[PDB]
């Protein structure tokens, strides 16, 4: 109801964790394990996905067919672009459409 | 049909033709099967005058007043069947189109 494709066997959940490195062991003295060495990992995440698609077979009609409406931003600026300043110089504001882009573009006879 | 003050005199046209084609691509609005009365009369000897073809299309349908009207600023289609491959026929020509239902159809019990 909420999304694209229900699947019986979905893409596996890929679980990742830092290999834990404990702190210096105590000579069995206070019996409180030192916290793990604070550390963090940074890495490239390649994720590629392939979609099967079919080119549109245009309804054979004599009319030019009005396209799906191009996105609109509340700001009025072009969507999905970096705007210089919204009441700041500091960082650019990436602008997303006022409403969700819908993948429905051209009519087809039902 | 030659209309004269004398009267209507029908006469063969050796030069006439008809133009027939079928949609194997279902690319025009499919109007069959809605139970509209265009059919051969039950009596052989009752001539069957072929129904005209037309199709409903929808625009933007707005309630302006007590009466709703379609302004047709979208989703209006114009199908010229003129523009499509058809077979010019004339006196002494045979055109047949064979068709086979899916095997997938259910058996309807009698």
């Amino acid at each position: 109801l909420l999304g694209g494709w229900g699947v019986l066997t979905p893409p596996p959940m890929i679980f990742v964790k830092l290999r834990s490195q404990p702190g210096p062991p105590s000579p069995g003295a206070h019996t409180v394990p030192q916290s793990n060495l604070n550390q963090y990992a940074i890495f490239h995440l390649h994720y590629s996905m392939q979609f099967l698609v079919k080119r549109r077979k245009r309804s054979r009609r004599h009319n030019p067919e009005k396209p799906a409406p191009f996105p609109t931003t509340d700001s009025g600026r072009m969507p999905f672009t970096l705007a210089n300043s919204l009441k700041d110089p500091n960082t650019p504001v990436y602008e997303v459409p006022s409403d969700q882009w819908i993948a429905r573009n051209y009519s087809h006879l039902l | 049909v030659a209309t004269n003050q004398t009267g209507t005199t029908v006469s063969d046209s050796a030069s006439g033709g008809i133009t027939v084609f079928a949609d194997d691509s279902y690319d025009y609005p499919y109007v069959l099967g809605h139970n509209q009365d265009t059919l051969p009369g039950h009596l052989p000897g009752e001539n069957y005058v072929l129904p005209q073809y037309g199709y409903i299309t929808r625009g933007r349908e707005i309630d302006q007043q007590n009466s709703i009207v379609a302004i047709s600023d979208h989703k209006t289609e114009l199908f010229f069947l003129e523009h499509h491959d058809a077979e010019c026929l004339g006196t002494g020509d045979h055109w047949s189109h064979h068709y086979e239902f899916p095997d997938d159809l259910p058996w309807r019990k009698l």
